[PDB]
């Protein structure tokens, strides 16, 4: 299958208020449309996404998105393809305002937790229901920032140094030195959780008073262990989730940067750009070999450009499962900016993924033969 | 002094600057010829066309030079619909690049974002679209 | 102003350096005592770009020597241009790397690195407004290899502004000298295509062929290498130097010849060329230069360019010449030779002229080309590079130093993607 999207559109913030400004987002079931402020009755564009959130109202339930359903509607389905074996990603995407941290973090205070808080409470719910004697499990955490092509630990205390990127010959890239830590309990992950958010580097500016300047990337490492001593064995099942919060396109002109913002927001927007290359490029690869003929033209995609690139090896594609939530600004002013996070959120559909679980070969082999001989014997004894 | 063909397009306004001893009948009499020839094409919607200034100081010529002492210089600024043809020829130029963004990061290390690049192309092409419907002829 | 700083790594280097210094001192006037004996107005008004003033009316150039071995120091001191340089400048050690890679970027650089990067902030401080820097070394080689990449990682690190370029000699594919050669041209390799902005390819057997064929000497010597390669690093950077019609940065350049970041590997070239003795046969102009320029047997990259596309050119004129016949002949070239430019760039040649030619040279070009054919060089490597890694021929060498197999694997698989990279445009078709 391809790649799950899940737009949602943002309610107006003040800078969209005391600048007049109307909304131009429209959309129905799956379908996203787009009207041209710059001359009407010329050409109203739509979309077809698999999920689409409205956010502009709260009391009222009129095709109102709460954040409990956005989670039920994609974080539930990753837990629970987590839970069967594949490796899963989440990612967001838009621009400076489109509402990426509201969707990933969510307000603390407020009962509309964001995403990963609601995957970890619901990861630590079902391990502490289905214990058992022959069933247990294993929860270890990480969470790394990329600030300007360097890679930064958070839960790691300040460490001046930064942390160098390997690629071990099987398992792909990696960073080395990530102090990862094991979790027990719900209130170790969510102090944890809020010792990296406290140490992100965040900065202010025109667009919005809290900003980031940092990709952010939140990894869980989660394993099973079956303990029926008379037959099974442990660690059967090894699982990587993985939450990516990107930083959002920056206009340097319309947010004021300036100095040492505006080399920031340079840097992003060149990994930015590297992504929808990349994005692009992996999109056009998997549609033409999967219809064209099948010859495996061997056009390679190329993700040694950038780190975000480097270090999501695996989730882009390969042996993982994922999903792109754009966020999106409503105001008119915000036209152009919308219609490239619409237009790369379409072309991230055509995406295919290939998430496969593997577990040692020769226990493969083993019970691949056990079954063989299992139909051999029903075969003779009938 | 732009490659450019006036024939394929219409002429919709033209300036004459003379210099030196020139004489308005001679002129009235230049502009006559010019409206009598066929392949001058002059929209329907400017039936005048031209206007005309006389100056008594001839052009200088400066030691080292190239062009010739003159006793009368002409100097023509002619709005016609032929340019947009030069246009056409850029825009094919930066779409063969766009396509690929080459040379892309450069300028968006410098604070440039990328979308910027796609607004100006659109407004180069709106551009064009109006100096080939000033010129279709009324009905 | 436009300020460089320079640095030489390594036997290789440090000779190169060396006659490159005997030569930009010609050009600018300036006497092996240090005071300055010329002719023109023109040559101390630019003459900050590589030099510094001394109280005594005296030039001082901005250059770094860096070795772990005295014998060089004492072979560039014990010369006719050694009372020029700065003595504080002459940085070294003793129990040199001794063609270990490992050895060079991590047990005996590892000391050196400090007091190199020490001098190197104390010479940028003073400039005025830094341009970038330049390096000479030998990929290779020991010490060249490992302190040049350990000094461009610093660098790059401490000033991730300005340009760096560099100048490297790449293993031959025959002419060998070493028997490591290739781990450790592909460990420099791995690092180059990270971190630098620019670099020059060259070879000593396109410069051997270039002496025997073109030139017709009969005993070269490695003089003679380092006077081409001089010639072309002095042409390189004339527009800093002198006014012309058509100025040419380095960062110019760098914008106008790279499409894309990883793709900075470039063949240089220099015109004319008469071997003397049949000077006054060849008529020299603008469209024989250009004739010479992107002939085959010129390149000092030891890879032919017909076998691949030329992903975009650069071609910088000295002298006092028209500029419609440069314009002409760029377009003639590009026109002719249709099959071997890439198709989706309108008009790949970058053009610049400058009015002040080389002492006794009416008229030169420089030259540099991206090409793909480069490729085929790193494949060579690569290729040796997996003869001798299959079974561990030299390996413990590097071990007993602390690195470990994950590098070269690496390392390898990074070379391979670039090599993929630049054969992804060289075939034809692609087109929109
Ligand atoms: C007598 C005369 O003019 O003959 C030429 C000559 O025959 C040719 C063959 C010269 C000659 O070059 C060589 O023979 C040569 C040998 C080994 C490596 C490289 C070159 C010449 O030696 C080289 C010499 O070049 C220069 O003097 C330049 O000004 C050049 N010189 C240096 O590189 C230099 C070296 C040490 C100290 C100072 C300068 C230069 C370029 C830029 C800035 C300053 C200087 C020139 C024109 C000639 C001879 C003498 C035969 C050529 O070289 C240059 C750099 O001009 C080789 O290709 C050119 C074409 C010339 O026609
Ligand atoms: N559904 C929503 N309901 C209420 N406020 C929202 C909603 N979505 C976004 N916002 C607000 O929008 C503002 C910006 O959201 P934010 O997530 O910071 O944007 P972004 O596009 O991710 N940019 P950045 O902060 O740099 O990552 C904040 O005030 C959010 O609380
Ligand atoms: N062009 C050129 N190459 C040289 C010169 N001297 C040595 N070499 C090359 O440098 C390589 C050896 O590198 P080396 O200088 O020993 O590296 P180092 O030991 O780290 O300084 C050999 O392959 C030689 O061909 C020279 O003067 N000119």
């Amino acid at each position: 299958a391809s790649v799950k999207v899940a737009v949602r559109v943002r309610p107006f913030n003040s800078r969209e208020m005391s600048r007049d400004s109307k909304c131009i987002i429209q959309m129905s079931g799956s379908t996203t449309t787009i009207v041209n402020p710059k001359q009407p009755k010329e050409t109203p564009k739509s979309f077809s996404f698999d999920y689409s959130y409205w956010s502009h109202t709260s009391p009222e339930d009129i095709n109102y998105a709460s954040q409990k359903q956005v989670y039920r509607d994609i974080g539930e389905e990753m837990l629970q393809h987590a839970f069967e074996g594949y490796n899963v990603c989440i990612f967001a995407y838009g621009q400076t305002g489109a509402g990426k941290s509201y969707t990933m973090m969510g307000k603390q205070e407020k009962d509309q937790q964001g995403i990963i808080p609601q995957l970890c409470e619901d990861l630590f719910s079902r391990i502490n229901d289905t214990t058992n004697d022959n069933m247990s499990y294993s929860v270890e955490v990480s969470y790394m920032e990329i600030y300007c092509e360097r890679v930064r630990d958070l839960l790691n205390p300040k460490n001046k140094g930064n942390l160098r990127v390997r690629e071990h010959p099987l398992l792909g890239p990696y960073v080395e030195d990530l102090s990862k830590l094991a979790v027990t309990s719900y209130n170790d992950i969510q102090d944890l959780m809020d010792s990296g958010n406290k140490a992100r580097t965040v900065a202010a500016t025109n667009m919005n008073e809290t900003s980031s300047r940092s990709h952010a990337v939140f990894n869980i490492i989660f394993t099973q262990k079956r303990h029926d001593a008379e037959t099974n064995i442990t660690t059967e099942k090894v699982s990587k989730i993985s939450l990516v919060d990107l930083a959002g396109s920056e206009r340097a002109d319309s947010t004021g940067a300036k100095g040492t913002r505006l080399k920031e927001g340079a840097n992003i927007n060149k990994s930015l750009t590297t992504l929808g290359k990349v994005i692009s490029a992996l999109a056009e690869m998997d549609s033409g070999p999967n219809k064209n003929k099948k010859k495996k033209k061997t056009d390679f995609i190329l993700y040694r450009d950038s780190v975000l690139t480097w270090l999501l090896r695996e989730n882009l594609g390969g042996n993982s499962r994922t999903a792109m939530v754009a966020a999106l600004s409503p105001a008119d002013i915000n036209y152009d900016e919308t219609l490239s996070t619409l237009r790369y959120a379409d072309r991230a559909k055509q995406i295919r993924c290939n998430a496969v679980i593997n577990e040692d070969p020769n226990n493969k082999l083993i019970r691949e033969l056990k079954d063989e001989v299992t139909r051999l014997r029903d075969l003779l004894y009938a | 002094m732009v490659k450019c063909d006036p024939r394929h397009g219409k002429y919709m306004a033209c300036c004459l600057l003379y210099r030196g001893d020139v004489v308005p009948k001679d002129v009235n009499a230049a502009i006559a010829t010019i409206k009598t020839k066929r392949s001058i094409q002059f929209v329907d919607w400017c039936p005048t066309g031209f206007k005309v200034g006389i100056n008594y100081q001839p052009p200088t010529v400066v030691p080292g030079g190239d062009l010739a002492k003159v006793q009368r210089a002409v100097c023509m600024l002619s709005n016609t619909t032929a340019i947009a043809e030069a246009w056409a020829r850029l825009d094919h130029k930066f779409d063969l690049m766009y396509a690929k963004r080459a040379f892309v990061h450069w300028y968006v290390g410098e604070g440039m974002e990328e979308g910027e690049f796609s607004e100006a192309r659109e407004d180069m092409a709106a551009l064009e679209k109006d100096y080939e419907e000033v010129g279709v002829d009324s009905v | 102003m436009r300020e460089i700083v320079h640095i030489q790594a390594g036997q290789c280097g440090n000779q190169i350096g060396a006659k490159f210094w005997e030569v930009i001192s010609d050009e600018h006037g300036i006497d092996p005592t240090g005071s300055y004996h010329g002719d023109s107005d023109l040559q101390l008004e630019r003459i900050n770009v590589y030099y510094n003033e001394a109280t005594g009316n005296k030039y001082v150039p901005r250059a770094i020597l860096v070795d772990l071995e005295p014998g060089t120091m004492d072979s560039v001191r014990s010369g006719p241009f050694g009372q020029i340089f700065r003595p504080d400048n002459f940085v070294f050690g003793q129990s040199g790397a001794g063609n270990n890679w490992a050895k060079g970027h991590y047990t005996e650089g590892a000391e050196l690195v400090d007091s190199v990067l020490d001098v190197v902030r104390k010479e940028s401080e003073s400039c005025d407004c830094l341009q970038g820097f330049q390096l000479t070394h030998s990929l290779g080689g020991g010490t060249g290899s490992g302190m040049g990449t350990l000094l461009i990682s610093k660098i790059r690190e401490e000033y991730p502004d300005r340009i760096m370029n560099t100048f490297s000699v790449m293993p031959s594919p025959k002419v060998s000298d070493t028997v490591v050669e290739p781990y450790n041209a592909t460990l420099s390799v791995h690092q180059l295509v990270e971190n630098t902005d620019e670099t020059y390819c060259i070879d000593n057997e396109a410069l051997y062929d270039i002496c025997f064929r073109t030139l017709k000497l009969t005993t070269p010597t490695y003089g003679d290498l380092n006077h081409l390669v001089s010639a072309t690093m002095s042409g390189v950077t004339t527009c800093l130097r002198f006014p012309g019609q058509l100025n040419a940065d380095l960062r110019k350049l760098a914008v106008n010849m790279v499409p894309f970041p990883r793709l900075h590997f470039f063949m240089p070239g220099f015109a004319p060329l008469t071997s003397r003795g049949s000077q006054q046969y060849r008529a020299l102009t603008v469209p024989e230069l250009t004739q010479q320029m992107f002939d085959s047997k010129n390149m000092m990259a030891a890879c032919d360019p017909r076998h691949g596309r030329y992903l975009t050119v650069a071609a910088i004129f000295r002298g006092r010449m028209s500029m419609k016949e440069v314009d002409e002949q760029m377009l003639n070239v590009q026109n002719k030779n249709s099959s071997y430019f890439v198709e989706w760039i309108p008009n790949n040649v970058k053009t610049a002229v400058c009015d002040i030619p080389p002492r006794g040279l009416k008229m030169s070009a420089t030259f540099i080309g991206n090409s793909t054919a480069i490729q085929e060089l790193f494949k060579r490597i690569s290729e040796q590079f997996t003869a001798m890694f299959r079974r561990k021929a030299f390996l413990h060498w590097y071990t007993g130093e602390g690195m470990d197999e994950m590098e070269f694997t690496e390392a390898e698989s990074n070379m391979n993607d670039l090599v993929s990279e630049y054969q992804q445009y060289q075939d034809a078709t692609a087109d929109e």
